[PDB]
């Protein structure tokens, strides 16, 4: 229900990776699934995440965070890459099951 | 060509059981692996000791 | 058992062929009227392209489930395709027909080609296609209806080079919707019973009705295009418009063919019975063939004939080729020739279908392109009953058309179609 | 990775590139057996010598 | 409809009716207007001697160059003119002239076929014409790798002895064998015990055995005559060969065990183990998916442009193996992952890889009587080898007794530890030691 | 020279005739830009007929002498920009080889509007054919010839190229004043009779891009 | 090879892993323990050795 709907967006907000300009789907470990998702993003898609990361770098670096103003907000945040990913993992689980078969 | 192309005659060299042409090899098989096979397994035993 | 061969033909202007002949296995097939004919210069290749998809996920399977799915059965799967049509076929033992006709369904009609599978499957139009041409013979066809026409058929049976990995999700699609059409499409069936074959193109086979793009007239040009390339072996291959499928002048020409010589039919041996061959072997004293090239689409034809010789002897051997279908053309034609022939072709019409594919085949081509199975006795009342002019005329329009001619290899002693 | 793990890992793929799939002339006669021996015998050394300076 | 099962059983019987003079004649009668009939002999290289080997290659050239009662000429237009189909070939321990027409001439075809195997016209203008032209096929089938390999490969699991030698033959008998030699080879083994008239399509049986006793008379008198000659055994030797040129674009490998022989139940094991492992090619869509796990490593590791798992019997032997076709590169771990199979189907195969196994199997027998002349194929080397048909029902239960359990115990008795036989052609570097690879016959 | 060129004497190997095919070779490649040339035999080096081609030439219009300029000079060029509104180029194209020439039009357009361009070229080469030549267009191109001639001879490679050209394909050097001699000595007919020859001796084809709305050679 | 650090079989090792080695812009003073680890391992060896003289 609506309850957690709020308990998520402050965790949202508790984490803070939006203070660098990243997306959730960002901040994901990169293991297989996600590395084979990522091969799918389209081009565009694919070098946004890529100038948002390597944004976030330099201001880890410098130690610096961006104004307020820029940070994402809990509502506008894209999950650009769950889709992906998740397609990835029904089809590796289809295989799985069906070589055991 | 390869048509005139033949192996060279391993008679010299080929061990007791496999010297005629028209035998099966593999009926000396197990004899041959065994006793190639039962001094390495002794090597094994004398080293192990 | 050994009886019928039924051939309903739905709401929509679907066409389903079948014939039972109690054979161990099926072989279902699906053709289609589609190919590098309705490409444009904007799509080229989309054809070919489309063709080596077939393994690709589709809405109802996946990548991974079409070829595990398919072999679990000891099933295949294929995908054969002219200019002009194309069919998607699948064997497997009786009693695996519906497990293979979802994959079989499913590729034909709910294809979804991604973006990536589809970009990761482009670079092989460059692998499928350097082992095509390594048959210098696949390289002058291309080129033949490339001089042959300004269209249509002028369009190559192999994805161009420069299109390589420029093909697009949209372009397959497109292509599919616009041609993929139950009024364009047949749904033939050896080995299974009509009503079953029926019951699976009704509830399933969805896209439905239409005739989309219609491919434009083919207009003949009658170009000269020359391949320099090194080769010790020169081919050739001058042709003038032919008959098209279902023309009267067809069976005729079919028959100049055989006439002139086109196979041979002992292992190693000479060919007598083919003046086109013995004229050639006559002319020149190396090693050479010679036949007689007939080719029939729905709107045109071609025909002529195709020569393989050493280079410094491709001169003479046209030529020679030449002049027997001048010699033919001026009643140079027995009224047994005729009868040798009009044999000759009916064997080789008759041992063409003794494969299970040639017969799905024969089967599919009418039931697409008519909607009928014109009996064996009925083709054959139709071969005989060709003049000993007919065939003259045929070899007539030859010499005065307006040849086009496709050449390869070390052309420096080869001639110019002007010049023959 | 690879297809076998010889090859891959990063280990491994020093004690085959060393000791197991590396390209020896088919020549070498017994003058080439020392410097095997002198690495055997150095482990020797090593472990008799421990024992020895433990007491 | 009706099943996999009873189409089976409802497929046309096998006709055999051995004549006087000891030939064989059989046949499958069809619906079909069009046919195929021809003899198989049991001739072939392997028969040779190392003076007249070739000449049954030699003879196959001459074969269809006319007859006594009829010239070249004559010969060929007569049979052009009919709309007839005229092949055949020659192996090692078999040859085999047929022919495809309507049903209608069965009988006027027959009366050629035994023509042309008793009445080989052997004129010794034509004689000097296919010796040149053998030399051609020679040169033209060394650019074969495929062949050369195979060649190669008995050359050696077989070196010397018979089944060492090429069919083809060598440059010298060709260039020497003689109208006597010709002449010698066909009348002492073109012979009616040793023959098989087969025939497919629509034919009478009756009709056909009836035009067979008319066209091939020569009755035996002596029992030398009717007695069929046994071979001597040829022995596998476990060893390589190697013909390195890095100048060739791709290199090829093949690798084998000796084989049971036509007449061993295993073969039918053998078979679904090759089924298993399969083949690949580039052009296989399948692609990384393929069931074929050697096929799935060949596209994930780009470890070959093919690979064929193969199952050759003979008489009294066999050669069972693969070939693949790799770049200099990829040549180890091709062959480390192909061997590496071959340990899974002695220690680990599975139930569902039989059971795939199997269909893929069944498809197979029944696409090889797609057809007359494939189906007269089978019944002329079917009496042949095994003395008999066997129909598919047959194949079929026995395929289906077939199980993991099973292919595990057959597979290590052939292969397991087993010395191979090895033929590597072309820049072959990468590939290396006997001994390595021997050792990759153990051991999972 | 003398006292150390060693490989000598004779004219060795001697070039087979040139013979004409008139042959039309087309090139789908997919660029955006047709570029078409179509021609037929023109003139010899050393030909009279030479000069009038060459003349003939800038008349049609063959390269521009002003910055992104338009060249109104240009027959050939003002015809096809009437024709398309795309960018384009077109050109007087002319070759003159030791036993025979090349002469015609080559145009660079938008794929979709070769087909248009290409024709107006035509047009232009029937319409001037028929007379459609000024006596004095005959008299600007005279000039630009004899100007471009003499420029091209500032260069130290200009020079030794002329000067070259003709001690081999000669033996002598035709004075700057001679060569202007034989220039303007070109009527008004020549121009407009070599302008004939083309539209009708058997023309030869090229052309490469996307040729979808290109013509073919029978299409002219 | 041009430069001598990319050749040499040792450079080549010191260079793979201390000098053209590719390392995170981000690494923070956590990431200073490994080699402080490394030569505070040096020094009680070193340390240790000359103890162990007497
Ligand atoms: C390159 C390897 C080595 C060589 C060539 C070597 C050589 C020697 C020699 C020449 C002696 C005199 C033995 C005698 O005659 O009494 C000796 C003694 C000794 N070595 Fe080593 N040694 C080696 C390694 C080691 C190592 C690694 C240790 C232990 C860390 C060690 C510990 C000792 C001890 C405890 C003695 C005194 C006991 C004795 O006199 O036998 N050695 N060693
Ligand atoms: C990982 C490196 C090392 C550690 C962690 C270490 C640590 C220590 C410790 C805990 C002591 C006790 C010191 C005290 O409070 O009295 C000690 C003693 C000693 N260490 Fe080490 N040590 C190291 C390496 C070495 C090495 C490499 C040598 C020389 C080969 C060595 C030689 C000595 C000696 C001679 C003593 C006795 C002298 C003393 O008590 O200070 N140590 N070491």
């Amino acid at each position: 229900g609506r309850l957690m709907d709020r308990i998520r967006k402050w965790y949202y907000n508790a984490a803070g990776f939006n203070k660098y300009g990243l997306m959730r789907d960002d901040t994901l470990y990169e293991d297989d699934d996600v590395k084979e998702a990522l091969k799918r993003l389209p081009e565009d898609l694919y070098n946004e995440r890529m100038f948002r990361i390597k944004r976030a770098l330099d201001l880890s670096l410098k130690h610096r965070i961006l104004p307020k103003e820029q940070w994402v907000k809990y509502e506008e945040d894209k999950p650009y890459l769950e889709p992906y990913l998740k397609e990835v993992i029904r089809e590796r689980l289809e295989r799985e099951a069906w070589n055991k078969k | 060509v390869h048509n005139d192309v033949t192996v060279p005659d391993f008679s010299a060299y080929r061990r007791e059981d496999v010297m005629d042409a028209t035998t099966s090899s593999q009926t000396s098989s197990e004899d041959r692996k065994g006793f190639s096979y039962l001094v390495t397994a002794t090597a094994c035993v004398a080293t192990a000791y | 058992g050994a009886e019928d061969l039924e051939i309903t033909k739905l709401p929509n202007g679907l066409i389903i062929a079948s014939l039972e002949n109690f054979s161990p296995a099926s072989r279902i097939g699906v053709f289609i009227k589609a190919g590098s004919r309705y490409e444009t210069t904007a799509n080229l290749g989309t054809a070919h392209l489309l063709r080596l998809a077939s393994p690709l996920t589709t809405k109802g399977a996946s990548s991974f489930r079409i070829t595990r799915g398919i072999e679990a059965v000891g099933g295949s799967l294929s995908v054969y395709s002219t200019r002009e049509k194309m069919t998607y076929c699948v064997e497997c033992l009786r009693d695996h027909v519906d497990t293979v006709m979802e994959y079989l369904l499913n590729v034909t009609t709910a294809p979804e080609f991604r973006p990536w599978e589809v970009t990761d499957l482009q670079p092989q139009l460059k692998v499928d296609k350097a082992v095509a041409f390594q048959s210098p013979q696949v390289g002058v066809l291309e080129n033949l209806h490339a001089a042959a026409y300004k269209t249509a058929l002028a369009n190559p049976l192999y994805c161009p080079d420069y299109r390589i990995g420029k093909i697009t999700s949209e372009q397959l699609h497109h292509f599919v919707q616009n041609n993929f059409t139950s009024a364009r499409m047949a749904l033939v069936g050896i080995g299974v019973k009509h009503s079953d074959l029926k019951q699976v193109a009704e509830q399933f086979l969805n896209i439905r009705s239409g005739a989309g793009t219609s491919s434009a007239k083919a207009t003949y040009w009658g170009g000269e295009i020359r391949e320099q390339n090194g080769h010790s072996l020169v081919h050739a291959a001058v042709v003038t418009e032919g008959a098209a499928v279902g023309s009267a002048e067809a069976n005729a020409f079919s028959v100049l063919q055989h006439v002139l010589g086109a196979g041979p039919l002992i292992k190693r041996g000479s060919s007598v019975t083919s003046k086109l061959y013995q004229g050639v072997a006559k002319a020149t004293t190396q090693p050479f063939d010679a036949s007689a090239f007939n080719v029939n689409y729905s709107d045109s034809g071609l025909f002529g004939f195709y020569t393989i010789s050493q280079a410094a002897h491709a001169g003479e051997v046209i030529r020679a080729a030449m002049n027997q279908l001048k010699a033919a053309a001026q009643g140079g034609v027995t009224e047994e020739d005729v009868t040798k022939a009009k044999n000759q072709l009916k064997a080789t019409y008759l041992m063409s279908v003794e494969t299970a594919q040639g017969l799905l085949n024969e089967i599919g081509s009418e039931a697409l392109l008519s909607g009928t199975h014109t009996a064996p006795s009925v083709v054959a009342q139709k071969i005989d009953s060709v003049t000993s002019a007919d065939v003259v005329n045929a070899a007539k329009k030859f010499v005065s058309g307006k040849k086009s001619m496709a050449a390869s290899g070390d052309l420096g002693s080869t001639p110019f179609l002007d010049e023959l | 990775m690879a297809p076998n793990i010889r090859k891959s890992h990063p280990l491994l793929k020093m004690i085959n590139n060393s000791l197991i799939d590396l390209p020896a002339p088919s020549n070498i006669s017994a003058w080439w057996n020392f410097g095997s021996l002198l690495a055997v015998c150095l482990m020797t050394q090593i472990l008799t010598g421990l024992l020895l300076a433990m007491h | 409809a009706a099943t996999y099962a009873q189409t089976l059983q409802n497929i046309p019987e096998t006709n055999v009716t051995t004549l006087d003079n000891g030939l064989r004649v059989a046949s499958e009668e069809s619906s079909q207007p069009t046919c195929t009939v021809g003899v198989w002999i049991g001739a072939g290289s392997r028969y040779e001697n190392e003076k007249n080997n070739g000449a049954g290659y030699f003879v196959e050239h001459l074969a269809f160059k006319g007859t006594k009662k009829r010239p070249c000429a004559a010969f060929e237009k007569e049979v052009e003119s009919m709309g007839a189909h005229f092949n055949g070939y020659t192996s090692r321990e078999q040859t085999a002239f047929y022919i495809k027409a309507l049903s209608k001439d069965m009988p006027k075809v027959v009366e050629l076929l035994a023509d042309v195997v008793q009445n080989c016209a052997l004129e010794e203008s034509q004689i000097e014409k296919e010796r040149g032209v053998i030399l051609q096929e020679l040169k033209e089938m060394d650019n074969d790798m495929t062949n050369v390999t195979f060649d190669y490969l008995h050359a050696t699991a077989f070196q010397g002895t018979a089944l060492a030698r090429t069919v083809e033959g060598t440059t010298e008998n060709i260039k020497h064998l003689t109208r006597a030699d010709l002449a010698s080879y066909i009348d002492t083994h073109f012979k009616a015990p040793r023959m098989v008239l087969a025939a497919a399509g629509g034919i009478s049986h009756k009709e056909l055995v009836d035009a067979a006793r008319q066209h091939f008379s020569g009755v035996s008198f002596t029992y030398k005559e009717d007695a069929v000659p046994i071979l001597p055994r040829c022995r596998f030797t476990g060893s390589e060969i190697r013909a390195r040129d890095d100048a060739l674009p791709v290199a090829h490998v093949a690798l084998a065990v000796e084989g049971p022989g036509w007449a061993d139940p295993d073969n039918v094991v053998l078979h679904v183990a090759n089924a298993i492992i399969g083949r690949y090619d580039r052009t296989f869509g399948g692609g990384k998916h393929l069931s074929s796990r050697l096929a799935a490593l060949a596209v994930e590791h780009k470890l070959c442009h093919s690979f064929q798992t193969f199952n050759t019997s003979y008489s009294d032997t066999g050669l069972f193996g693969f070939h693949f076709v790799a770049d200099p590169l990829s040549i180890d771990d091709m062959m480390f992952c192909a061997q590496g199979e071959w340990m899974r189907l002695c220690t680990s195969t599975t139930e569902s890889e039989v059971k795939r196994a199997k269909n893929h199997l069944r498809s197979a027998m029944v696409a090889q009587l797609d057809g007359t002349t494939p189906v007269c194929e089978t019944i002329g080397s079917h009496l042949l080898n095994y003395g008999r048909r066997i129909s598919l029902e047959e194949w079929d239960s026995r395929i289906s007794a077939v199980d993991a359990r099973m292919v595990r115990d057959v597979c290590s008795k052939y292969i397991y530890d087993k010395c191979p036989a090895l033929a590597a052609v072309g820049p072959i570097e990468q590939l290396l030691d006997y001994n390595r690879i021997r050792s990759g016959m153990y051991w999972i």
